[PDB]
């Protein structure tokens, strides 16, 4: 289709175009800290939505694989957002412009420290990488993309790892060098992955509770982790 | 679902 | 180190001569499966499996130039992941079954004898036979579990070694003829089934939990440890 | 300390 038919800078401007807002809170306790997180998330989840349908090659896919695609990946999108918009944010993560905390403001919420340290410690890891706004969506549609329908999938996969690579020898890596980049990025995922598994643990268990609201979207999506 | 009537517009 | 050394070659036969061996299982064809015999066998092999990965982990470069505590956490982080990459290898040339052991070869239905695992079967057996699709090597094989035992604890001396472990997959790819693209596809292609590797380790972790706090079978003190650590 | 600190100087 015309997803694969995109060159690399409009890959690129493609993505850009098709960013998400960056939200803001209703800015304690364990349930206020829950409140504000889950209303930010549930807003923020509408938007994610609509951007996906904008990630090229998606909407190609059945609507099935679609939803499919969003039930598996939706809190490591929320994350991998997070962790970006904490970087110029030292030991802080930064949900939103009226909402930035701390390792210490996590310890609100039981289990939610140890889930604050990954994310710190990620957002640590992309600013020492220097990690770019053009690298960072590319990610997150992967993200998305990862968590002949199948081919047609690996075949926008394989397209985004073409935009990547350009994207380094571009900024002037050497071929070593963007082997590597390609390669520490990617590595990242794996620990992406790894916190949301974490977090949704959490989710299906203070859900169980009854501790706050969460909304039936998020409810839904959670619902399908089980 | 509610994603399903999201995603279908 | 001596590791930030090698030579891409040098870093493939380090890690092909490190390979642990292939172990069997106790399994008694004199009885047929329950959920805690199957449980029982499972433990045993990945016990047993345990001890010589530990022994694996000293020979991947790089890894015995880190604190005992560091040590500890990267397999602590990593253990089921390695066990899985092991047996998905493994079973690539049993198209719809899981080579547990030489004497232990199972399909889905026999894992259905365990709530909850049949699900990871599954993952598992896709995982396999995408390795087998892509034609996965050997050499590339070694690579990613050291990639996996150095990657998923690690969150500068291993960044280095894993920029290392890249340029040897890269060296690997060329080698066998790939084009550049081609390289760097395949790459991304191996990285990301890393974190459905990573996935596949989260949900077994949980379950194994599970059954621990159902009694369905004695843990090993170390297996007890080591999945305290992710708790 | 922990078997996995003990076997790893074996
Ligand atoms: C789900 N998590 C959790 C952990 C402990 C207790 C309860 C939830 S979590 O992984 O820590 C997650 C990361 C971040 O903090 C949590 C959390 C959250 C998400 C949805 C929700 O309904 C409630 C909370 C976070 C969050 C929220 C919005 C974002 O844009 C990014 C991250
Ligand atoms: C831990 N898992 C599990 C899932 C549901 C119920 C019980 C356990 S699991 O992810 O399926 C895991 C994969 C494979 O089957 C399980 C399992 C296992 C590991 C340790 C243990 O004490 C018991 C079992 C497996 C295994 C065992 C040895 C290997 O070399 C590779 C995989």
């Amino acid at each position: 289709s015309l997803a694969l038919s995109l060159t690399a800078d409009q890959m690129v401007s493609a993505l850009l175009d098709a960013e998400p807002p960056i939200l803001y809170s209703e800015y304690f306790s364990e349930a206020s800290m829950m409140g504000l997180l889950t209303n930010l998330a549930d807003r923020e989840l509408v938007h994610m939505i609509n951007w996906a349908k904008r990630v090229p090659g998606f909407v190609d896919l059945t609507l099935h694989d679609q939803v499919h695609l969003l039930e598996c990946a939706w809190l490591e999108i929320l994350m991998i957002g997070l962790v970006w918009r904490s970087m110029e944010h030292p030991g802080k993560l930064l949900f939103a412009p009226n909402l930035l905390l701390d390792r210490n403001q996590g310890k609100c919420v039981e289990g939610m420290v140890e889930i604050f340290d990954m994310l710190l410690a990620t957002s640590s890891r992309f600013r020492m990488m220097n990690l770019q706004g053009e690298e960072f969506v590319c990610l997150k549609s992967i993200i998305l993309l990862n968590s002949e329908e199948k081919d047609h999938i690996h075949r926008v996969l394989d397209k985004i790892t073409d935009t990547l690579i350009h994207l380094m020898a571009k900024a002037g890596l050497t071929l070593q060098q963007q082997h590597q980049r390609l390669a520490q990025l990617l590595l990242i995922l794996s620990h992406i992955r790894h916190m949301s598994n974490k977090g949704m643990e959490h989710l299906y268990s203070m859900k169980c509770k009854n501790v706050v609201p969460l909304s039936d979207l998020l409810l839904e999506m959670l619902d399908a982790h089980r | 679902k509610i994603l399903h009537r999201l995603l279908q517009d």
